[PDB]
């Protein structure tokens, strides 16, 4: 139905500058939330933007187009 | 060696595309569109990129608070200037640990 | 060429939504040395935008193009 | 009231945006134009309402009510060399004595 919590552990690690960093695991959870509310924004959005053009197919345009805003929305 | 990482890398931006598919799926069955592969791939890069951004501002928040382990606060933390994000994620919580 | 921290402190005051929150001295004048490096940054970025124009004037469009990047690193 | 106080607020804004133009202006030999340097005025006056609304969270999430450098620093964390500049103004400032 989404993000697995072994994936968004090892996505965050990927990422953290210090060794010492852990993440607990209702974070997990709610990060595996977060970040599939995000796709699904994009996803959303993309279509949003595509049949404003009345067209029913996404193209990587619509991604490009919608995309400032959505990055602002998260930052 | 440093070939580790990379593997781990497509690893999880593989696992990211698989999810990113799933989801977009059930968008284009709402929305009633069509999800180009190409545009699939485009969301999951995205994602995948801007998890850099939520795992420093993450380690950050709970440094500032002079946590070594992230909780839930640091994650509401990141849903702080949309205030109806705010409340769903807010409200994921409490409907998580529960 | 600068921020006065009673400036500063009250386009802070302005937005706080908690009647406890303060600002110490120290973090006033950082906030009004972070508002300085912003402005500039935006005048910069304006200015280079111009310029890759092959402009010597900086217009409204040139700080709109450079606008959503510039949200994006003032996060 | 706070509607007059918002016009004085933007007004000392839009002045000091108007210094650092010139500024910026002259050291890169560029002309702003008047609806330029006020466009950028709007923006750093609306800016505002983030950094500060920011800060006061950043600031209970440590659980103090009082905005410390430490927010300040926080708020600059995006960019590396953003975040250098401001530690460095940070760091001056502490040894103050």
């Amino acid at each position: 139905g989404g993000f697995r919590k072994e994936t968004v552990e090892r996505l965050l690690r990927l990422h953290f500058r210090d060794g010492r960093t852990r993440v607990n695991g209702d974070a997990l959870l709610l990060m595996a939330e977060l970040l599939k509310v995000f796709v699904r924004e994009a996803a959303a959005r993309a279509a949003r933007q595509a049949q404003a053009e009345d067209l029913e197919k996404v193209d990587i345009e619509h991604v490009e187009k919608v995309l400032p805003q959505l990055l602002l929305d998260f930052v | 060696g440093g070939e580790q990482r990379e593997l781990l890398i497509q690893r999880l931006r593989a696992a990211v595309h698989y999810t990113t598919g799933c989801l977009c799926q059930d968008v284009a069955e709402d929305k009633g569109v069509l999800f180009s592969k190409q545009t699939v791939a485009a969301i999951s890069e995205i994602t995948f990129r801007q998890c850099e951004n939520f795992a420093r501002d993450l380690e950050m928040f709970a440094r500032h608070a002079k946590r070594s382990t992230i909780t839930s606060e640091d994650v509401k933390l990141l849903a702080r200037r949309s205030n109806s994000l705010l409340k769903y994620i807010t409200q994921k919580s409490d409907e998580l640990a529960s």
